[PDB]
């Protein structure tokens, strides 16, 4: 009755509405029947008289509240639900829902999405606030959200709402919180120009047993591996369904034709005995390589005639050729010389490579500064694939989609992400909360740590 | 600068609420001001109508009307369009009008 004629609706402060943090009441501290205030900014509980919301509305004169679950704008002091379609922006920002077709037009991103504040922006290129030392997790999240597979999967709540997870499990929050962050980071009409990873980072901290917290920064490669494993174990529900969205979009098959060496301190006869008695035999132990740890070579620690810059460069093809069948690698296992050799059996649609640029010395932990001369336009791994199914993989022209570089000293270091945005062609480099523009030639200059390439 | 994106659906009432603290009275005065701004005849005659609406004082309202007369009405109508039909009508009549067309082009760009 009183709807569509609410005078109090003309006092909502859109600028102060930030629905990123936890959805709890101001005084009640209860997550049930919450109702945020569209004027007072904060969120209270209840939707009627004798409830905290009515008291907060009467006392502070803030006479417009929206229920965080019912998604309806109501005049709490008068208990008269309002009806105004001009307020749909608040509901959209609170609950970002992507249409069936809008979740596929992400490549048709032409117009820049201007936030409700005074800042034009583009969806996907958004900063996650660096709450203490959250740089590694923020970078990993902003890079994983770039992949259209994962972004599309997490942009549809139906794809994960009906997952049969055990009732007494907390890991399901990671699959639920990451979806909210992915949806918010792709909002075309977000009230602000950035999204806070507070909820997702807190969930990650809780669901990791005091590992990769927001207080002390962690390794980007380790954080990415842990997040991928948690998403793969959380996407599946009440079964061993290995065909998860993450497992299908970023996990491939590698066939490690590995072997071992008999002994370094043995004569020809004793070595040949183990070489023939299957004690130094070659075996195929093909596994699922979700991340290919392409190891960079250690810096020579010596100058030369060439290389006016004293930073030892290295080509990507030589770096990635180690995983090929021909290139053999040795593992210094206990009381054995595990001389192995890998071979990529099957390539994932979005290969994720993480170059281990940091190692541990005999008395410290140094970071290798060698640069990875990786062309960021076109590349093919068919020159390093397995000969058995070389022609089986029709598509092999992979292009890098996102690079995360950890600049600075190992102890005190910053984690910057250089991501190649779709829609346009600019490969923007994003800080914790600063979005800049990076030249494509400059992308291959900064020492990359984790890279994700699309196979096209 | 009364930019096209500056004025919102509730901005007309919010600005009018600087002088009127009673929300119901403020809403009624804002609706009357809109009904006078639309269907306007003369600058001085509509200025006198706005004087009758909101007193001889509060000349800031008349100054805003002079700075944005068609702008305010068109932006309020488009922003306060309840459904797609009202928005379609407002954008259609704003496409023909040159000033309104420039306003919309700036607003969407």
């Amino acid at each position: 009755r009183r709807s569509r004629h609410c005078p109090y609706l003309d006092t909502i402060n859109r600028s102060v509405l930030d629905f990123d943090f936890e959805k709890l009441c101001s005084i009640s501290l209860s997550h049930i029947n919450a109702y945020a205030c569209l004027v007072c900014g904060k969120y209270f509980q209840g939707r009627g008289l004798k409830s905290h919301a009515y008291i907060h509305s009467v006392q502070f004169s803030h006479h417009v509240f929206l229920n965080l679950h019912t998604l309806k704008f109501y005049c709490l002091p008068d208990n008269y639900e309002i009806i105004d379609s001009s307020l749909e922006d608040i509901t959209y920002v609170l609950k970002p829902t992507f249409t069936k077709q809008q979740i596929a037009n992400l490549d048709k991103q032409a117009k820049l999405s201007r936030a409700y504040d005074g800042t034009t922006y583009l969806p996907g290129i958004v900063g996650l606030n660096n709450i203490k030392a959250n740089d590694y997790a923020n970078a990993v999240l902003q890079a994983l959200s770039n992949v259209p597979p994962l972004r599309n999967y997490f942009l549809e709540e139906d794809n994960y709402k009906n997952i049969k997870r055990p009732p007494g499990d907390i890991m399901f929050l990671l699959v639920q919180r990451f979806g909210e962050l992915m949806r918010k980071l792709w909002n075309p009409r977000n009230f602000k120009a950035h999204v806070s990873p507070h909820e997702m980072l807190q969930a990650v901290v809780l669901c990791s047993k005091k590992t990769f917290q927001i207080t002390k920064q962690g390794d980007g490669v380790d954080f990415l591996s842990w997040f991928l494993n948690a998403l793969h174990s959380a996407l599946g529900g009440t079964k061993k369904k290995k065909k998860t969205i993450v497992t299908d979009v970023f996990q491939g098959s590698m066939r490690i034709f590995t072997k071992k060496l008999p002994h370094p301190d043995l004569p020809a006869e004793e070595k040949e005995q183990l070489l023939h008695n299957d004690e130094y035999q070659e075996t195929m132990v093909e596994s699922t390589f979700m991340y290919l740890t392409l190891d960079l070579p250690t810096a020579p620690l010596y100058k030369d005639e060439k290389e006016q810059l004293i930073i030892p460069q290295v080509p990507l093809f030589n770096i990635l050729a180690k995983f090929n069948g021909i290139t053999e690698k040795e593992y210094k296992t206990y009381k054995e010389n595990f001389l192995k050799r890998f071979q990529l059996t099957k390539l994932p649609p979005y290969l994720i490579f993480c170059i281990k640029r940091f190692t541990k010395n005999n008395f410290f932990v140094e970071k290798n500064p060698t640069i990875v001369n990786f062309p960021i336009t076109n590349v093919d791994l068919r020159e390093y694939l397995s000969e058995e199914v070389q022609a089986v993989h029709k598509n092999t022209t992979y292009d890098l989609i996102a690079n995360i570089v950890h600049d600075g000293k190992p102890s005190e270091g910053s984690y910057r992400i250089h991501v190649l945005h779709h829609g346009t062609g600019k490969w923007y480099e994003l800080q914790d909360l600063q979005v800049t523009d990076i030249l494509p030639q400059m992308i291959t200059l900064s020492e990359a740590y984790i890279q994700i390439w699309k196979r096209r | 600068d009364l930019h096209p994106r500056d004025i919102d659906a509730f901005w007309l009432q919010r600005q009018l609420s600087r002088f009127y603290d009673d929300a119901i009275v403020s809403q009624k005065k804002a609706d009357e001001v809109l009904e006078i701004l639309k269907t306007a005849s003369d600058d001085r005659e509509c200025e006198n109508q706005l004087v009758l609406l909101l007193g001889f004082n509060t000349f800031d309202f008349i100054k805003v009307l002079r700075q944005h007369r068609m702008m305010i009405l068109y932006c309020t109508l488009l922003a306060s369009a309840q459904s797609e039909a009202e928005k379609e009508r407002i954008m259609g009549k704003m496409e023909a009008d040159p000033e309104l067309s420039k306003f919309l082009y700036q607003l969407h760009e």
